[PDB]
């Protein structure tokens, strides 16, 4: 008659947001460092 | 400082060694297969049966976009190449040691070869779920571990370094 | 991924000299691991960062831990009313 | 709760994802040759019009191009044959729409 | 028609038509991004406003 | 603060040494397992009588 | 011719945050009206 | 300082075109109606294509309440109101530089207009319930993160002439 754990498939995105929230934190940490050791060095 | 050198050297080691041997070997997953096989990153191999030993490629082949990346492995291949740059750091560092950024480098080389590491882990349980696991994934994994602590390392000799400076 | 992050939001916290310039901030490896169990515990009180990446670090670990949380009590959900 | 993307003549007709087809030579063949209905004219425009051919050898080359395209082909055909057909192993193929 | 001219069919004894036969539905791998389904895209575009 | 924390409910103060910071660690689990527990045994009674 | 929740389910909320925000500028310009006019006053 | 001055004249005049576009545009929603493919905006729905193809025809708006305030669109009206009364505050600022509860003010209209701007959105896709949105509804949504973005500059702008009136 016509009549369960989720897996890390259903969160990998989460996990690749918060990866990328990673990467781009140090990305803009390294960029500001860089900005002021210029500054320093001009200085 | 003497020791912390030697243990961030030998993490970066350590950590390079297992993740190069994870990539290479063929052992990350047992699961029945052409009967009961296990596969690597590249191959699968018949551990039993007539043709036991006998190895064969991976046909591999949004979806198109995740398969591309899991036979390409660029993920594991990438942390690989990054643990080998921070390794290449730390050594530098000794020819040069008045240019302090090289730790840095060298940290930033761990920690993003750590998450890249992670990125490839994800990766790849994501493209086997579309059995268990063997000697070789967690060899991935310990490598990751290991590659953090020594990032963690080197930020902190990094840090040691600087505040030598101001005083 | 709670590894990555603490080693992440320390990185960014402390590496920089600039800042130096006492601590900067409480946020050191064991500060960091603190802070990021409490976080995924969704009970911490003790201190945030400051700092445009260490809150780039904090706010993308509080979406994942919101997210992996609502999985959880919802599949528990789940399986009790399907049993 | 699983929705099937078809559930009617116009739905084939409005979308292009999911392509179908019938037999090469047959009683549904003439039908969507000769109609004079507009969906039916324009699933005529598409069918004839498709490349690859998506017409078919004999019903079973439909129905297993059915099975094997992942639903993105439909076959169609008489209803009591896709009853039938709906009511036997491996049981992966259902009748839509009237 | 063809037929009728030639023999004499008795009334349908059975009465059909043509169909649309597809393969049964099946659950979908989950998308990447899939986290975000119990709430409707503009219910997320409302809360960032 | 350990009331508080069971009932989730933030804190005062916050543990700061190694063993303190075991304790709290190990009663936020205990915690936040017990109460997804309780929503879902709630949820499931109400669904289904 | 013949799932997911909706943001028709949660608009009151919606609602509410909006009237809230203006009752709190509202306070607040309010507050400072009466300061400026005693500050004027004196 | 002048420069931002200048932002906050650039933000308003950008803020109040788009959304004044948004409203007299007819591309917020792409829909199925009248059978064939249409776009729709607050007023009148066209034909994008079939043998009707360019021509357009008033929206039949008719809780009654929602219906009544979806039809006279009286939100996002209003918010354009409020982003021209403060652009009309910013150039009034120019010639009276003594007067910064004229500054404050334009702050204000800004603020109150994104949330006009909320408002009018929740309430338009509440009433589409009893598809795809078209470049007018982001024009819309854009108008409301410009506002918010030049009501902030205003306020530090006044924030700022109290600080260095108070020194």
């Amino acid at each position: 008659a016509k009549d369960s754990a989720l897996s890390l498939s259903n969160v990998a995105g989460v996990f690749y947001i918060l990866v990328g929230g990673l990467g781009l934190a140090m990305m803009v940490a390294l960029i500001e460092f860089c900005y002021k050791s210029r500054a320093e060095s001009k200085r | 400082r003497g020791v912390q050198m030697l243990l961030t050297t030998v993490g970066a080691f350590a950590a390079f060694s297992l993740m190069t041997i994870a990539v290479g070997t063929d052992y990350w997953l047992y699961s029945r297969g052409v009967v009961m096989t296990h596969s690597g990153l590249w191959r699968t191999c018949c551990l039993e049966g007539n043709f036991k030993g006998l190895c064969k490629q991976i046909d591999h082949f949004a979806e198109y976009f995740l398969r591309a990346v899991r036979a390409s492995s660029i993920f594991p291949i990438l942390s690989v190449i990054l643990l080998f740059m921070g390794g290449l750091c730390i050594a530098a560092s000794e020819f040069y040691k008045t240019r302090h950024n090289i730790i840095l480098s060298a940290g930033i080389f761990f920690v993003s070869a750590g998450l890249s590491n992670i990125i490839g882990i994800i990766v790849y349980i994501s493209a086997n779920a579309g059995y268990s696991y063997g000697w070789s994934f967690y060899f991935g994994a310990l490598s990751f571990i290991i590659a953090e602590m020594v990032g963690v390392l080197a930020v902190h000799m990094f840090i040691d370094r600087h505040k030598q400076l101001r005083a | 991924a709670y590894i990555g992050v603490s080693v992440v939001l320390f990185l960014v916290s402390r590496f920089s000299p600039y800042e130096w310039h006492d601590p900067p901030n409480e946020f050191g490896i064991f500060n960091s691991l603190w802070f990021s169990l409490g976080a995924f515990m969704q009970q911490g009180c003790d201190i945030s960062p400051r700092s445009l990446s260490g809150r780039i670090v904090g706010g993308v670990w509080w979406f994942f831990t919101l997210i992996i949380i609502s999985s959880y009590t919802a599949n528990l959900a789940a399986f009790l009313t399907v049993e | 709760r699983m929705v099937s993307p078809i559930e009617s003549a116009e739905d084939l007709a409005k979308q292009t994802e999911i392509a179908y087809g019938t037999l090469d030579s047959g009683s549904t063949k003439e039908f969507f040759r000769r109609s004079k209905i507009a969906v039916y004219e324009k699933m005529w425009s598409y069918m004839k019009s498709a490349e690859p051919s998506v017409f078919t050898k004999t019903t079973a080359d439909g129905v297993a191009r059915v099975r094997k395209s992942k639903g993105k082909f439909a076959f169609l055909l008489e209803s009591t044959m896709n009853e039938y057909i709906e009511q036997r192993k491996p049981c992966d193929t259902m009748k839509v729409g009237g | 028609l063809v037929r009728e001219e030639v023999i004499d069919f008795s009334k349908p004894f059975m009465s059909l038509g043509i169909s649309i036969m597809i393969k049964k539905p099946q659950k979908s791998k989950p998308g990447v991004f899939s986290f975000l389904d119990p709430l409707a895209y503009e219910i997320w575009m409302c809360i960032v406003f």
